[PDB]
């Protein structure tokens, strides 16, 4: 177009996020035994 | 609509909330005459949209 002329509800859902891949990853590292 | 970055890409990805790809350069609505999209880049919405 031109350019230059030069809380509660996320850490609780980061946290289950962090977790939801762990829970992925230890699902791929069970399998590959 | 869609639009891929790097170079090995499975499935091209579309083009994020606030941004449009048009289909060609010459078949575009509102782009700056200043620039051309490669496909590559998703070029932001202009004021008004």
């Amino acid at each position: 177009g031109g350019g230059v002329n030069q809380i509660l509800s996320l850490m609780e859902d980061e946290d289950a996020e962090a977790a939801q891949e762990e829970q992925a990853i230890v699902d791929v590292d069970a399998e590959m035994q | 609509g869609y639009y891929t970055d790097v170079d090995g890409l499975p499935i091209q990805l579309p083009c994020k909330p606030g941004t449009f790809m048009p289909f060609d350069t010459a078949t575009a609505n509102l782009l700056d005459t200043g620039l051309t999209v490669d496909g590559t880049q998703c070029y932001t919405c202009q004021t008004g949209t």
